[PDB]
């Protein structure tokens, strides 16, 4: 229907919204796209520790799961993701598993159990031709 | 001042159990005793103390003494009311 891609088809857009505004990101959605996992059986907290007043995000009303970023900017939530945040222990994600025990993991170890896009192209739909056959 | 002796079991645990990192004593312990509840009868009672490595295995050695000899109320049972809170008279064998 759109126009030609040469890598991939997008039947459904994600929707952007726009950047004349300042944009609120509502998060009372995420917990059931985070509560879908098979080993997740509920999460515990959703908030940020002090990192949005540099561009002074304010939380909207009266909700907590709701922040608007000011003009320009856009969401980078772990910046360098893995070795710079998630397994280093520090606790920007802290897992809890069998009451307590609280285990942790390296880099290198969920890049591998990570899914590994594939890069697609797509060539030219023909009709290849038949046997030519002698009726001249 | 309370009754202890009548319907309470106590369980005397490693430490190394804990000892392990990212263990949180307290949310560990909300699971050990989630899955022996079932265990336990109704009325039976169960307070647990858990110590280190050595004063284990000071224990250790104690029990054994007292059940190869049939559960006696000699000195071998007076070391182990002595390694509880309860207090025991051990002054006959002071040295």
């Amino acid at each position: 229907e759109g126009p030609l891609l040469e890598h991939g088809w997008i039947p459904e857009l994600p929707a952007a919204r726009d950047y004349t505004q300042r944009l609120t990101l509502n998060l009372s959605r995420l917990v059931n796209s985070l509560l879908e996992i098979e080993g997740i059986k509920h999460v515990n907290r959703l908030r940020l520790d002090d990192s949005f007043d540099k561009t002074a995000i304010e939380p909207v009303k009266g909700d907590t799961w709701s922040w608007s970023i000011k003009e320009g900017y856009y969401p980078r939530l772990w910046g360098e993701d893995p070795l710079n945040q998630l397994a280093q222990q520090n606790g920007p994600l802290r897992v809890i598993a069998k009451g307590g025990i609280s285990v942790s993991v390296s880099k290198e170890q969920i890049q591998a159990s990570l899914p590994s896009q594939s890069l697609i192209q797509n060539e030219p739909v023909i009709l290849a031709y038949g046997q030519h056959r002698d009726v001249g | 001042r309370t009754d202890r002796f009548s319907f309470v079991i106590s369980v005397v645990v490693n430490s190394d159990l804990i000892k392990l990192p990212g263990v949180d004593p307290y949310k560990l312990e909300e699971w050990v005793k989630e899955t022996i509840l079932t265990e336990f009868p109704a009325h039976i009672s169960m307070i647990i103390h858990w110590m280190d490595r050595e004063a284990f295995l000071n224990f250790a050695n104690t029990y054994q003494r007292w059940q190869n000899n049939g559960t006696p109320l000699g000195d071998a049972a007076y070391s182990i009311l002595e390694s509880l809170t309860l207090g025991k008279l051990p002054s006959a064998l002071k040295g």
